[PDB]
RNA sequence: ACCCCCGCCGUUAGUUGCCAGCGGUUCGGCCGGGCACUCUAACGGGACUGCCCGCGAAAGCGGGAGGAAGGAGGGGACGACGUCUGGUCAGCAUGGCCCUUACGGCCUGGGCGACACACGUGCUACAAUGCCCACUACAAAGCGAUGCCACCCGGCAACGGGGAGCUAAUCGCAAAAAGGUGGGCCCAGUUCGGAUUGGGGUCUGCAACCCGACCCCAUGAAGCCGGAAUCGCUAGUAAUCGCGGAUCAGC
């Protein structure tokens, strides 16, 4: 809002990994406030990314994050008589937030049947650098680059 | 289906009891 | 054209497969499998010919089905429309039969919209 | 050996229990203190205006708070001078045993 | 519908009139205000004038029309269509 | 023989009974894990003693009533945290910056006339 | 149709169902509280004057 | 599509159709007239034609009053036009600088 | 600001509520016993930018401590002179105008539920973060003497017949549902979805044709996430799950 800037809400580290980042990612899997169901699935998935790829789910997770954190993005801003695609670097805060959102989203766009599976797989592909999540990330960065032109119109 | 009178979930909604939800 | 005039979905559970007969639902499904001694969970694909003859037999000779059912409903309404009762008047005019509102909605008996 | 207090006003239900507490403790012998029973709430909601204006109601309530006392070892020196007891208007009294 | 435990219903002020016509043998114009009333096997062949709100409707009764009420054959709303 | 705190959360209240022992825990005569079976939220109901190296050193007999499976969990977290600070008042720091020493007053906000819940307004239309 | 109507209400019916609550104060056919004998407008009015015991404005 | 309310008056499908025809003047602009709403009323003073229309860049709200109902219906239109035209071109005003 | 609720604490209060430890424990806090604790409903306490540092002419603002709560603690009640010739003569009151075997009054019946169409608000969905059967938990606020009805029985059931408890912190409505363990469905217009219709019953009621809610058999639609446009919500909120009450014979 108008006056002072909002405060970043602090998450209660998860009762399996104690990771602030992990918490957020679950709640992004959360639908109708049914948190436990969502909590289940995250862990379910780790079960899968442990067996299906033999090392720490956790570590894979934070890599899928660093590999979907977009660094520059565009933010529409009309100058004169045209709407310009203006290039700007994403706040640290927002890289997370986005990279979370896209991760889950990319996942639900998949054909394997349980949500439990997909979140694993998407988190698997995206951890390396493949994945429909990264495809959103990759795209967001080309949009920035292409428009390097209009970057003195940065605010 | 919260509106199909013919289920457990349904008789809860319509606020009744029947074969699919006895007491 | 097996049981009872309709060839039921194979590779499905007998109880739901039997629902794909006109005149048989979740109810009558439980019913014939008790009264002919068949697991509801066995796939139609895996029914003993004996179980076929058991199943088919009970079903055709106990409940009005398919064609004869439809003609009953038909003639049930045939009369209902010919006799001239309000229950039949709505039947003749495509309209709704259960005292519902016809100013708005009423679309399933009426059918996708007719503009002026 | 017990009295029950039902009224709409609380400065009075408390004041009258308080005095019967004082009546039978003075006058012998044991009194199990005035117990604050949970209030049963009759609420009224009503559209403020006379015509239309659905989403501007007024909120009304009717608190009927409860009170119970016990005079434990009875001793009808008390049971006498309770027929000589000063009860306010907005409270009704109940006795059984 | 109406419970089975109770009795299949006629207004009494009609039922008697029905049967007063059984003694002498049918058939009269029975003007009526009784849509409330079931049609009865004793009513067959008669022509009762059923009131719909405006009119006493001439209604002939037969075999196929017994379970229904008296208001079904004097419908109440006039509707020739829209436009 | 015993240590007590009172835990509260929404309409839930937690009565905690600590008795040093093998570390084992009970809720309403029922086993802890048996009662919160399949609720990952659980393991931090026992959390504050971990803030003070106390997992196995104390047992817990616990009554709880009212609210829901989770606020209940939360109140237990308050109640056990409450008791360790009577047992050991040098436990202020190392429990309060972890915030355990407080009781979040965040309850259901009231449904108001003219709205649909506390805050969800009804849907209108200019045109 | 008013006093004629409030009057038809006061009197005992030709059948038991036709019991309908009127306001005792204004005659209102609708929104009539059993507990008071009043409709919600009247209800609100006396309660405001104070002529309704225990009845106060609820704030919570 | 398009709706008309005749408040405490009785009007004809003729009169209605003319009103359809009148709002058409707005069609010129070639933007979307979404659920236009006309309300016709009689004051003591003469009649009143109200109107409320959403278009992709905003709403029209207007009120014509006149001894002649038809005239009131037109004045309504004159105001609506103006609004809409300003709605479609207030954008262009600031193109440069 | 003074009033109410929630948040922390203390006082008073101990049954119909509570049960930490002893004794029984008929295996039900059931009894002894106790008010500790939980609660209940009343009375005070507490937070004041008071303290610390810094910035400040000041008011104040930034920040740390102590505390359950910190800068207005979260919510409520409360709405200035006025505005919209805003709404209501159909709540009522009311000037005036108007009716007088009728523009009043009573009743039966019909209508207010009409259906080529258009709009607003909403319920349930289109499904696997899902649907179904089973079994297993955790609320709160309310209501309840032609009322709530335990429990027993007939009934697939709605219900019906018996029949105990309670003017109700006792007795009842009562099951909370989401949720939890388990099992079936395996991506299908389907075990999705539950409209429409046939048929058979239940209850209220003088009476359910017009026109009631409910149960069961059968039927099993549209609908594969919605154009232009557009609504809400800043935290215990939105989302999602059930529960009560008013009015009320029933709905
Ligand atoms: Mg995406
Ligand atoms: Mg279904
Ligand atoms: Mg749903
Ligand atoms: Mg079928
Ligand atoms: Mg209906
Ligand atoms: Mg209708
Ligand atoms: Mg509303
Ligand atoms: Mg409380
Ligand atoms: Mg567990
Ligand atoms: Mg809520
Ligand atoms: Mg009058
Ligand atoms: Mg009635
Ligand atoms: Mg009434
Ligand atoms: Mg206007
Ligand atoms: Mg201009
Ligand atoms: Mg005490
Ligand atoms: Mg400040
Ligand atoms: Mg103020
Ligand atoms: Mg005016
Ligand atoms: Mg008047
Ligand atoms: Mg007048
Ligand atoms: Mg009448
Ligand atoms: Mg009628
Ligand atoms: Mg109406
Ligand atoms: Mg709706
Ligand atoms: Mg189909
Ligand atoms: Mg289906
Ligand atoms: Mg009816
Ligand atoms: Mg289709
Ligand atoms: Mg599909
Ligand atoms: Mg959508
Ligand atoms: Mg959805
Ligand atoms: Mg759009
Ligand atoms: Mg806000
Ligand atoms: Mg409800
Ligand atoms: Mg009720
Ligand atoms: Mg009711
Ligand atoms: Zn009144």
């Amino acid at each position: 809002a108008r006056r002072r800037r909002a405060e970043v809400r602090q998450l209660q580290p998860d009762l399996v990994y104690g990771d602030v980042l992990v918490t957020a990612f679950i709640n992004k899997i959360m639908r109708d406030g049914k948190k436990n169901l969502a909590a289940r699935i995250f862990y379910d998935a780790c079960k899968i990314i442990q067996e299906k790829t033999g090392q720490e789910p956790l570590k894979v997770f934070k890599q899928a994050v660093e590999n979907v954190k977009p660094r520059m993005e565009v933010r529409s801003r009309r100058v004169g008589g045209a709407n310009y695609q203006v290039p700007m670097e994403v706040s640290p805060r927002r890289q997370q937030s986005l990279a979370l959102r896209w991760l889950v989203q990319a996942a639900n766009q998949r054909p394997e049947r349980r949500a439990a599976v997909r979140i694993a797989h998407e988190l698997m592909d995206a951890a390396e650098g493949k994945g429909g999540a990264v495809k959103k990330k990759e795209d967001v960065e080309r949009m920035a680059e292409a428009n390097r032109a209009y970057a003195h119109y940065r605010w | 289906g919260k509106g199909d009178r013919r289920t457990r979930r349904g008789k809860i909604w319509r606020g009744t009891y029947g074969k699919y939800r006895p007491r | 054209a097996r049981i009872a005039g309709v060839e039921i979905p194979r590779n499905k559970r007998v109880d739901v497969a039997l629902t794909y007969i006109y005149g048989i639902g979740k109810a009558r499904a439980k019913e014939a499998l008790e009264k002919t001694g068949i697991n509801p969970a066995t796939r139609v694909k895996d029914l003993t010919e004996a179980e076929v003859v058991r199943l088919r037999e009970y079903v055709e000779n106990t409940w009005k089905l398919e064609g004869e059912l439809r003609a009953e409903v038909a003639a049930n309404i045939k009369r209902l429309m010919d006799i001239g009762c309000y229950r039949g008047l709505r039947h003749r005019r495509g309209l709704p039969v259960r005292g519902q509102r016809t100013r708005t909605n009423a679309r399933t008996r009426k059918g996708p919209r007719k503009t002026v | 050996i017990r009295i029950k207090l039902r009224g709409f006003d609380h400065k009075t239900l408390d004041a009258s229990a308080q005095k019967i507490v004082e009546a039978a403790r003075r006058s012998g012998a044991q009194v199990s203190g005035p117990i604050p029973l949970p209030t049963r709430v009759r609420r009224f909601t009503v559209i403020r205006g006379p015509f239309k204006h659905k989403d501007s109601r007024e909120h009304f309530e009717l608190r009927t708070h409860n009170r119970l006392v016990d005079i434990i070892n009875p001793n009808r020196k008390t049971i006498e001078q309770l027929m000589t007891l000063d009860l306010p208007t907005g409270v009704e009294i109940e006795i059984k045993t | 519908p109406r419970s089975l435990k109770k009795g299949v219903f006629v207004d009494d002020h009609l039922l008697e009139k029905v049967l007063e016509l059984n003694a002498k043998g049918e058939k009269r114009l029975i003007k009526t205000w009784s849509r409330r009333s079931t049609i009865v096997p004793e009513m067959v062949g008669h022509t009762i004038a059923v009131y719909n709100g405006k009119q006493h409707v001439p209604v002939y009764i037969t075999e196929n029309m017994v379970g229904h009420k008296l208001g079904e054959f004097a419908p109440t709303r006039t509707y020739r269509g829209h436009g | 023989e015993q240590y007590y705190g009172t835990g509260r959360r929404k309409e839930a209240v937690a009565r905690v009974f600590l008795r040093p022992g093998n570390g084992k825990v009970t809720v309403n005569g029922q086993d802890f894990n048996e009662y919160f079976q399949g609720l990952v939220r659980a393991v931090a109901a026992l959390e504050p003693l971990r803030a003070v190296d106390a997992l196995g050193h104390f047992d817990a007999y616990i009554t709880v009533r009212g609210g829901g499976k989770s606020g209940q969990i939360d109140a237990i977290k308050l109640g056990i945290a409450r008791a360790l600070v009577q047992y050991n008042p040098d436990y202020r720091a190392k429990l309060k910056p972890l915030g355990f020493l407080t009781r979040d007053a965040r309850v259901v906000e009231r449904k108001k006339y003219g709205k649909h819940k506390a805050r969800r307004a009804p849907q209108y239309s200019k045109r | 149709a008013r006093k004629a109507l409030i009057e038809k209400a006061k009197r005992t019916p030709k059948f038991k169902v036709r019991a309908y609550t009127r306001c005792v104060r204004c005659g209102r056919a609708r929104s009539v509280y059993r507990f008071f004998g009043l409709c919600r407008i009247c209800l609100r009015e006396l309660a405001h004057k104070g002529q309704l015991p225990g009845v106060r404005k609820a704030s919570w | 599509t398009m709706n008309i309310t005749s408040k405490q008056m009785e009007i004809t499908p003729a009169i209605r159709q003319h009103v359809a025809d009148r709002l058409a003047k707005l069609e010129k602009w070639q933007t979307h007239l979404i659920n236009p709403h006309i309300i016709l009323s009689k004051e003591p003073q003469g009649f009143v034609a109200d109107a409320t229309i959403n278009t992709p860049n905003g709403v029209l709200v207007a009120s014509g009053k006149h001894e002649d109902m038809y005239t009131a219906i037109n004045e309504l239109i004159n105001k609506l036009e103006r609004q809409l035209n300003k709605l479609q071109h207030k954008g262009e005003a600031r193109r440069a600088a």
